[PDB]
RNA sequence: GAAAGGGAGUCGGGUUCAGAUCCCCGAAUCCGGAGUGGCGGAGAUGGGCGCCGCGAGGCGUCCAGUGCGGUAACGCGACCG
RNA sequence: CGAGCCCCGAGGGGCUCUCGCUUCUGGCGCCAAGCGCCCGGCCGCGCGCCGGCCGGGCGCGACCCGCUCCGGGGACAGUGC
């Protein structure tokens, strides 16, 4: 006395989905990942033009992984260098590499830190 | 476009829920912007009536 | 009397063009799936039609008494199941090897399942009573049994669905079951159920041959002609007398 | 201003204090109000009219 | 399915051999976030009755309080849903 | 409500349109009022349908039954050879 369709439309009955609940892994490991700081950080550049950044902007010039986003950018170079980075900058070269331009924070100096790491 | 009646947008209450139903009649000469317009068996013999 | 003066009725009347219409029940006006359609007109189909007496018999069940009281004798009789086999079989094995030996201790009757096992005691007059369900979709397996059973002259009665006998064979579905030699405490009450079946089936089988089923219209195809035949019922009897 | 512009503005620069401010003009608001008012007023009295009309049988 | 349609919000100055509304300097602005609630402000902090108190003002009780102004157009910094 | 169809005792069934609530206005209209029956908790007459206060459910409101959603064709059209 109390089923009622109120509605002329037949709409299908929601049924509950269960999780998947595998009982094997379909990989025995997770792939390790590729592109960790090394390999997001190639080398630096070291023009003429790079060097101006450095004495001038306080900006590091990099040639990274070309997969490598700004936050990726940034983390790595803080983990490998132990510097405190303001901002990054990204373009493609025409040759396909990735070059950021990091600004550092006001209290790190591009010029040591370009210094330590042996690009001066 | 494309065909020389005028349209007539007339605007009804939908009997079952709470909503405006519009529809897109063929303008009768004669009727106007708000006049009230009876579509069914007892409507009355008036331009526009359904 | 201390009711609060602020509280009254506000009555809505759902006439046409005033207050919008309750929630109503839908049911006879719902855009149904096309499976539920399918199987609600396949119904409608099995009355509009001529269905054939060797098809239309089987509409013919056991009245649910009578259904009650075989049903209750053959739950005496279920075959024994999985674990209980097992059970037996032990026991068996445990009396064999110490120290009875074979003894096969008088195999109990117990009834008879499966549309061909069934057709197989008929055929060679053993089984004393069938019992064939109402509702067999593929509907040739057993179409044949009431005419071979008759012919044979074993009573056979029909009785309302496949689940109850799935229900007694321990499984999800038996076309029919068939019961053979029984117990002497159980014989007079089988002797019963045989009469009153054989009153109902066998002995009318000859206008069970006859008697077609369907035909017959909708409600309101059977209102408009009743309708038209009272409209001119009622000038008619004016004209008599 | 623009449609996106109106999500930074304060809710006092995109109405007016007023029945359907902001969404309807004051003379068919006022013209809304007499509309109603007149009209439930005829109902009444079509009603009474009624009423007072089947005191006969 | 639009680098010409719809589509929030960046401008001024300087700088290179070649880049800039993108870099530097300086002024802004949009969107999203804040669970542990960042600070203010608004809501919202008034009347009545008994008392105390020279008056002002304090005590207890009871009752309000989802803002306010303009005849109006409409306005005010918010203004539950 | 109705013309009252017809019995009329002025009651009233068989008997017809009604087995209807919307036409002077460029408003509004949903998420049930009301009634009835119950199920909890609170304090509590402290005798039970029993004092009242905070919640929850069902039914009537919104008639019953039924076998095609409603209507129009239809053994034709159409399709295959
Ligand atoms: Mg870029
Ligand atoms: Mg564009
Ligand atoms: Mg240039």
């Amino acid at each position: 006395k109390k089923k009622i369709r109120t509605s002329p439309t037949f709409r299908r009955p929601k049924t509950l989905r269960l999780r998947r609940q595998p009982k094997y892994p379909r990989k025995s490991a997770p792939r390790r990942n590729k592109l960790d700081h090394y390999a997001i950080i190639k080398f630096p550049l070291t023009t003429e033009s790079a060097m101006k950044k450095i004495e001038d902007n306080n900006t590091l010039v990099f040639i990274v992984d070309v997969k490598a986003n700004k936050h990726q950018i940034k983390q790595a170079v803080k983990k490998l260098y132990d510097i405190d980075v303001a901002k990054v900058n990204t373009l493609i070269r025409p040759d396909g590499e990735k070059k950021a331009y990091v600004r550092l924070a006001p209290d790190y100096d591009a010029l040591d830190v370009a210094n330590k790491i042996g690009i001066i | 476009p494309g065909r020389g009646a005028p349209l007539a947008k007339v605007v009804f209450r939908d009997p079952y829920r709470f909503k405006k139903r519009t529809e897109l009649f063929i303008a009768a000469e004669g009727i106007h912007t708000g006049q009230f317009v009876y579509c069914g068996k007892k409507a009355q013999l008036n331009i526009g009536n359904v | 009397k201390v009711v609060n003066p602020l509280f009254e009725k506000r009555p809505k009347n759902f006439g046409i063009g005033q207050d919008i219409q309750p929630k109503r029940d839908l049911t006879r006006f719902v855009k149904w799936p096309r499976y539920i359609r399918l199987q609600r007109q396949r119904a409608i189909l099995y009355k509009r039609l001529k269905v054939p007496p060797a098809i239309n018999q089987f509409t013919q069940a056991l009245d649910r008494q009578t259904a009650t009281q075989l049903l209750k004798l053959a739950h005496k009789y279920r075959p024994e199941t999985k674990q209980e086999k097992k059970q037996r079989l032990l026991a068996r094995a445990e009396k064999k090897a110490a120290g009875k030996g074979d003894v096969p201790t008088k195999r109990p009757p117990v009834l008879r399942a499966g549309v061909n096992t069934v057709t197989t005691l008929v055929e060679n007059k053993k089984a004393q009573l069938v019992v064939i369900a109402h509702d067999v979709d593929p509907i040739e397996l057993v179409v044949f049994l009431p005419a071979l059973c008759r012919k044979m002259g074993v009573p056979y009665c029909i009785i309302k669905g496949k689940a109850r006998l799935g229900r007694l064979v321990h499984r999800k579905t038996c076309t029919t079951v068939a019961f053979t030699q029984v117990n002497s405490e159980d014989k007079g009450a089988l002797a019963k159920l045989v009469e009153a079946i054989r009153t109902n089936y066998n002995d009318r089988y000859d206008e069970i041959r006859r008697h077609w089923g369907g035909n017959v219209l909708g409600p309101k195809s059977v209102a408009r002609i009743a309708k038209l035949e009272k409209a001119k019922a009622k000038e008619l009897a004016t004209k008599l007398g | 201003v623009r449609p996106k512009v109106l999500m930074r503005l304060s809710k006092t620069k995109k109405h007016v204090s007023r029945a359907y401010g902001g969404s309807m003009c004051a003379k068919c608001v006022r013209d809304r109000i007499k509309r109603a008012f007149l009209i439930e007023e005829q109902k009444i009295v079509v009603k009474v009219l009624k009423a007072q009309a089947q005191s006969q049988k």
